[PDB]
């Protein structure tokens, strides 16, 4: 647990890349398509990808991204606190 | 920028950390031109009749004249512009002005003029203090590297040097009040839009830049064969260039033709 | 979900690949069947001879009988290794140069390095961590000391001689003739004899004995390893025999088995070995023994590499060269560049293109039959069970429809033979392999794929006729026109893959190159 | 010997789908061996 | 032999169980999968201590299937013998080749070559047993067996023991 | 259809690892292999009906691992080992042993 | 473990999750049976408390009149706590109950104190708690580790005292 | 700029051939991928060379997920937000 960086000493970008966005959407779409509970008010949609986008819009995806520094340490960022451009 | 073993190839990608598709050709206006044109364009003086602001441009033009703090700020700005001219002429010894850079400031200013229906026939409600402080703060709010020790600070200033030079070149006080005639609302809008469009041009970690660079270099190499022999049209210029020259550069041949 | 079976061993991922070399002890311990006969299959011509090349303990490739060692079908048996014992040690064709180089750098009698810590140049060489340069420098330095020094001047005082235990004998000069390593002794001029270097072919067993006598400090200094890479192992004594998976037999009919080249070469190796053995115990003259050893060395050398410089090529009975192991891996079509970096795939199509001005920018027209052949494994959930049920009822001969139904347990029901298009009731977690339907992402490309923008994603629209459809503005990134060009279509098979094709490679996102 | 574990009918009726690399029982449609 | 050890396990939770009650599902999965199992590295898994004090680790969603894998550490009481161990046990079945003794959850077999000749097989007795001058061994008779070897598979461990020396048999 | 080297390079340029892995292994040739945890070789004999796992050379019946690799990689490793070279596969957490 | 060959997996010094060295813990039939019974009844009490949260009799289980009543309570406990899916646990518990030398906690504590007062190895102590030997030499032969380590008079005294401590059924 | 920096990063001019890149310190399978396969394999065996399986080629040979873009990070579950709902 020595690798983990304290929240105050986080020196990575506070925006989320396109790769992280695509990975998160894919994971959430798979979990929804495997009958996982939905955290938002579904309105007439039957596609897991669109419901994943909808959950992302209200920032309700309960996932955490771990970013690997080259030496081996890592930095943990919640999906709620990552700024997504539109 | 590193490799599979962890060896650093570049301490920053591209030396400024910018994506290759967020970069357009823009002209640095400080380099070229004679000293008289530079002095007329960028110098403003509140005590000499030669270089005063016409009071019909600034809403508070009558009262500001003769002040002391304002001329000190303008003098600092002009010293900065002079140092920028010296540095830019040190870098590009050829004197060329058009280089690729992020953010098209001209289009942002044109959009501000078109959206707010700015009428040039009326005085503007801007303040010299506000213009200078706003430009300096916007420079303070441009970030590519977010370290905390002095090394990262130096690296980040080195990265953003040239863009700060262009930004100072376009947003000079006389240019704002006399050439654009922006109001306070349009000025705030321009500053916010510039910061937002800059922050979206940084390169995304995870990008495989090696294969991108290799493909970029070696795609025109395929078409290079056709026009290699144009120098073959000059018999007395039998100098290797084209496919064989690139081959010799890559092989690091010890016996050139 | 690979193997169609269950095992309790945990799943893990490879992190390191530590290379090395077999010791003969390892070859013996690993092997399960000491091959003994130059024949494969019995005199009844119905079963393989036990102890032959096709011993059942190694395994079988056929789909009826199972392996004797593990009792598993041909789709689960990896294969097990045999071994063959050699009468006399044989040089390995891939380390002759290294053997000679390390032989010239070590005394032929005392089995020790010609230098030690006293010399400054040895300190410089031992200061280098890079093994390759270290060995190269040590070789180019110590190739010129033909006599071992008994006493060396002391570092503190050049007038003081310290004995290093050297034998003081004279080392030869070694040259290579074909597969033979011939030495020449240049006797000292003070001996009174002429300066005629006596020539002799060095015996492999003597060289093996010399190498076995080297120590650990010299192990590290030369650039070898104690556990994995001893030099004594560079000379062959036992030859491992690969299982029949590596050399599969192609059977046209019940009694028509065409065997691989590798098994023919191995049979010849064993035949020569038994001939040399039966001449060895019969008290034959030394000339015949030398000739038989040369033949054995030739066969073993050309079994692995068949392109050796300065030798004839081992030919087949029809005149073609024998495809050795090296020729399997070295080519462009070999394993590395033909079966591990690029390979043929499933769920793909290839067809000519055409132009459609009514299609949107990022939409591709897919023919009907190509849409009826490729599929997608959709998961049955509360939101789709009605449409999926109607799709299953439709069957496989109608678009839209389905072609297979996978249960929770991994079993897969072919909808065509099972009358149960109108019978199967679907549950939560089952999978329907349905046809590709409008607005499904696909990957689309043209060869050669020179740059990033030549492989892009698209949304499907099912159309009649046999061509693909494209918008007339994407033909520039593809460098493609419509006078006969064919392009390739690849279908993703998951949700993560679909999201990657829709958020990364889409045509809208590839406009500013 | 290859038999369907659900029909339990002897002798088993089996059809090989070569173009799909499958072995299929001709009664329940179950897929027995692949590739 | 009963001992306390520290154990860990990797448990995969299906995506359909992703809710606020995930800890309960993990606890049920652990209790239902681990208790009563046998591992050749640690013998039979008899019991798990401090059920309320189960240690947990953050999930790591697998990139291939979406099932969340968790690493769970705990302390457990387990049973495992060693070479040369002597254990009391209960006779299970009687045969001419020897006998079988249940000790804990395991079986140790003894072959007729591994007992002194004074013990003779009586088949006419009900049940058939081994009779000697002093010791009589039969069903439900406490018998001490010196375990000589053990064979470990995925789900069980068999043992072979000998009583060839003195002070062995009925107690 | 051939998914060549140029295609692999283009997919690396885009940055889609999952598509690459699915195309390479799940769509062409996936194989499951038991490897020894001590010598790191493919010599382990497994009787799956009786779940009997044995390493003959090292006398191992506990440390045995399941790995998912292509089939051509297994062929390459066997052909390498048929010439007295040892490609010894190891696991991340095998340094403890 | 004739020569106390416990291996790495069962070393005398154990490294716990807290990282501190501890003496290896060995329990005989009585100690293990009492521990597992206590754990099972505690788990049952926790389950009942949880059920009451979502929405007296336990004193009779621990105090058993007879072996048969104890076995019936054990069966009820397994039905209400285990689910009946674990036959090996039932067999182990039956083996513990049928051949438990000591039923009361205080007597088991007395046996532990008597065996570990001399400071013998935990393996030997657990073996002595599991095995009842009439003579010291019988135990010494059946426990080769006890040879050369304990005086015969002390072993005889311990064995006689343990035999006296056995509660009559 | 990247190509030039790669070509002159080892203190000297390293040509883009086998002599320059296939004689580097990189992984064995990576180097044997092109034009000198069997000899590099022989040398790696004889010197007991250790491969680390971190480059693209080593993760393509073994059929795994290379750390390339979407594969450069790990996705993990946050229990706090899940319980909070």
């Amino acid at each position: 647990k020595e690798k983990a960086i304290p929240k105050d000493q986080r020196a990575t970008t506070p925006y989320m890349t396109k790769y992280e966005r695509a990975r998160i959407l894919g994971t959430r779409a798979l979990q929804i398509s495997m009958n996982a509970p939905v955290f938002v008010d579904l309105e007439g949609e039957t596609d897991p990808l669109r419901i994943a986008m909808k959950e992302l819009a209200e920032k309700k995806i309960p996932l955490v991204i771990r970013r690997y520094l080259p030496d081996g340490s890592f930095e943990d960022w919640s999906v709620e606190e990552l700024i997504v451009d539109l | 920028t590193r490799n599979s073993l962890g060896n650093v190839i570049q301490f920053i990608y591209g030396e400024d950390g910018m994506d290759a598709a967020h970069i357009e050709k823009q002209s640095l206006d400080t380099i070229g031109g004679s000293d008289a044109a530079f002095e007329k364009r960028y110098r403003v003086d509140l005590l000499n009749t030669d270089h005063t602001l016409d009071p019909s441009l600034l809403e508070s033009g009558s009262e500001i004249l003769g002040d002391l703090k304002l001329q000190v700020l303008l003098d600092e700005e002009y010293k900065q512009l002079v140092k920028d001219r010296k540095f830019l002429r040190e870098v590009f010894v050829d004197g060329e002005a058009n280089w690729p850079l992020p953010v098209n400031i001209r289009r942002i200013i044109q959009n501000a003029q078109q959206t707010f229906h700015i009428d040039h026939t009326k005085p503007s409600d801007l303040t010299i203090k506000d213009i200078v402080l706003g430009v300096k703060d916007l420079q303070e709010n441009l970030l590519v590297l977010r370290g905390k020790n002095e090394i990262i600070q130096n690296a980040q200033r080195d990265a953003v040097t040239l863009f700060c030079c262009l930004l100072r070149s376009r947003l000079a006080t006389r240019r704002v009040l006399q050439e654009y005639r922006l109001t306070k609302q349009a000025f705030d809008w321009v500053l916010s839009n510039i910061e937002a469009q800059f922050l979206r041009s940084v390169v995304h970690p995870g990008e495989m830049v090696g294969v991108l660079a290799a493909q970029s270099i070696g795609e025109p190499a395929t078409q290079m064969t056709l026009n290699t022999f144009h120098f073959a049209g000059v018999a007395s210029k039998k100098v290797t260039s084209g496919v064989p020259r690139l081959k010799e550069i890559l092989n690091v041949a010890k016996n050139m033709k | 979900m690979v193997g169609q079976q269950y095992s309790s061993a945990p799943l893990r991922t490879v992190k390191e690949v530590q290379f090395g070399l077999f010791s003969p002890e390892e070859v013996r311990a690993i092997s399960v069947a000491k091959i003994r006969f130059p024949e494969t299959m019995d005199e009844t011509q119905t079963r393989a001879k036990i102890g032959g090349l096709n011993d059942p303990r190694l395994g079988s490739i056929d789909r009826n009988l199972k392996c004797q060692t593990c009792q598993e079908g041909m789709n689960e048996c990896p294969g097990h290794f045999g071994h063959i014992d050699l009468a006399k040690p044989v040089f390995h064709v891939g380390f002759i140069a290294k053997i000679k180089k390390v032989c010239e750098c070590v005394c032929m009698h005392c089995g020790k390095l010609l230098l030690d810590e006293h010399n400054e140049l040895m300190r410089q060489a031992l200061a280098i961590k890079d093994s390759k340069k270290r060995f190269a420098a040590i070789w180019t330095l110590c190739k010129t000391k033909m006599v071992c020094e008994t006493d060396v001047p002391s570092e503190d005082d050049p007038t003081q001689l310290v004995s290093r235990g050297g034998c003081g004998n004279t080392q030869p000069t070694i040259r290579k003739d074909g597969l033979k390593l011939v030495g020449s002794w240049k006797k000292d001029r003070a001996t009174g004899d002429a300066d005629e270097p006596e020539l002799r072919v060095l015996s492999t067993e003597e060289i093996l004995n010399i190498f076995k006598h080297i120590s650990v400090k010299d192990f590290t200094s030369l650039g070898f390893n104690e556990v994995f890479s001893r030099p004594e192992w560079m000379i062959l004594t036992c030859l491992p025999v690969p299982p029949p998976p590596v050399r599969p037999s192609i059977s046209f009919n019940e009694s028509q088995r065409g065997e691989d080249d590798l098994t023919f070469k191995l049979a010849d190796i064993l035949k020569a070995n038994i001939s040399l053995e039966t001449l060895e115990h019969n008290g034959a003259p030394h000339h015949a023994i030398e000739e038989a050893e040369s033949l054995l060395q030739f066969h073993v050398a050309t079994y692995m590499d068949n392109d050796i410089a300065g030798q004839p090529q081992a030919l087949q009975k029809s005149g073609r060269p024998v495809k050795s192991i090296r020729a399997r891996l070295k080519g462009k079509e070999g394993r590395i560049r033909g079966n591990l970096m690029g390979k043929r795939v499933d769920f793909s199509a290839r067809t000519v293109i055409s132009g459609d001005p009514n299609l949107e920018l990022d939409q591709v027209g897919v023919p009907k039959s190509i849409a009826k052949t490729l599929t997608y494994p959709e998961v049955v959930t509360p939101y789709n069970i009605d449409r999926l049920t109607q799709l299953v009822r439709n069957g496989p001969n109608e678009h839209p429809g389905a072609k297979y139904v996978i249960r929770d347990s991994g079993d897969r029901i072919d909808l065509r033979y099972s009358k149960r298009a109108g019978d199967i009731q679907l549950q939560y977690g089952w999978k329907v392999e349905r046809h590709i339907m409008d607005n499904d992402p696909v990957l689309f490309n043209r060869q050669p794929s020179l740059h990033k923008m030549s492989m892009m994603a698209h949304r499907v629209k099912v159309i009649p006729y046999s061509t693909f459809r494209l918008n007339l503005s994407v033909t520039s990134p593809y460098n493609a026109d419509f006078d006969g060009d064919e392009m390739n279509l690849h279908v993703p098979q998951s949700e993560e893959t679909r999201a990657e094709l829709s958020q990364l490679c889409a045509v809208p996102l590839q406009i500013v190159s | 010997v290859l038999t369907c574990p659900e029909c339990k009918v002897y002798p088993p009726k089996i059809v090989e789908r070569f173009s799909e690399g499958d072995v299929v029982c001709a009664l329940c449609g179950l897929v027995l061996s692949d590739k | 032999m009963f001992f306390i050890k520290d154990l860990s396990l990797n448990i995969t939770l299906h995506p359909s169980f992703f809710g606020p009650r995930m800890k309960q599902y993990l606890k049920t999965k652990l209790l239902e999968e681990v208790e009563g199992s046998c591992t050749g590295k640690f013998g039979y898994i008899l019991c798990v201590l401090d059920y309320d004090n189960i240690d947990i680790q953050r999930g790591r969603i697998l990139p291939t299937d979406g099932s969340a894998e968790f690493n769970v550490k705990y302390r457990a009481v387990v049973f495992k013998p060693f070479k040369g161990e002597v254990v009391d046990g209960t006779v299970v079945s009687c045969s001419q080749h020897g006998f079988e003794v249940q000790v804990g959850p395991m079986k140790v077999f003894v072959t007729k070559h591994l007992m002194p000749q004074d013990l003779t097989f009586n088949a006419g007795s009900n049940p058939p047993s081994y009779q000697s001058s002093e010791d009589v061994i039969t069903i439900k008779s406490r018998i001490r067996v010196k375990i000589e070897g053990c064979i470990s598979q995925v789900s069980s461990i068999h043992a072979i023991g000998s009583i060839k020396e003195d002070y062995l048999g009925a107690i | 259809l051939r998914f060549g080297e140029m295609e692999r390079d283009c997919m690396i340029a885009h940055g889609a690892a999952s598509f690459l892995k699915e195309r390479l292994m799940e769509a062409s040739d996936a194989f499951r292999v038991h490897i020894c945890g001590i010598c790191g070789l493919m010599t382990v004999i497994a009787k799956l009906n009786h779940n009997q796992f044995e390493c003959k050379g090292c006398d191992n019946k506990i440390d045995i691992y399941q790995i998912h690799i292509p089939y051509a990689a297994k062929l390459l490793f066997q052909e390498l080992m048929a010439m007295n070279i040892t490609p010894r596969l190891y696991t991340d957490r095998s340094r403890d042993f | 473990a004739a020569t106390l060959q416990l291996g790495q997996e069962f070393q005398l010094k154990q490294i716990n999750h807290q990282g501190e060295e501890e003496e290896l813990i060995a329990l005989n039939l009585s100690e293990a049976r009492l521990v597992i019974k206590e754990a099972l009844v505690e788990r049952r009490r926790a389950f009942k408390r949880s059920q009451k949260k979502h929405k007296a009799d336990d004193d009779d289980f621990m105090h058993s009149e007879t072996r048969e009543k104890e076995l019936e309570s054990i069966d009820v406990l397994l039905e209400q706590t285990t689910g009946g899916n674990n036959k090996d646990l039932k067999n182990t518990m039956q083996y513990l109950t049928n051949f438990s030398r000591f039923r009361d906690q205080e007597t088991v504590g007395a046996v532990i104190q008597l065996l570990k007062s001399t400071g013998l190895h935990p393996f030997e102590v657990a073996q002595l708690g599991s095995l009842a030997c009439d003579t010291a030499d019988e135990a010494k032969t059946l426990i080769p580790s006890l040879n050369n380590k304990i005086s015969d008079d002390e072993l005889e005294r311990i064995l006689k005292e343990l035999s006296n401590l056995e509660t009559l059924y | 700029a990247l190509l030039v920096d790669v070509m002159t990063t080892q203190g000297g001019l390293t040509s883009v051939t086998r002599h320059g890149f296939n004689r580097s310190n990189t992984g064995a399978l990576m180097r044997c991928s092109f034009e000198e396969t069997v000899e590099i394999l022989f040398e790696a065996g004889a010197s007991a060379e250790l491969d680390d399986c971190r480059g693209v080629s080593e993760n393509v040979i073994l059929g795994q997920m290379a750390p390339i873009g979407t594969g450069a990070f790990d996705v993990m579950i946050d229990e706090e937000s899940l319980v909070k709902y």
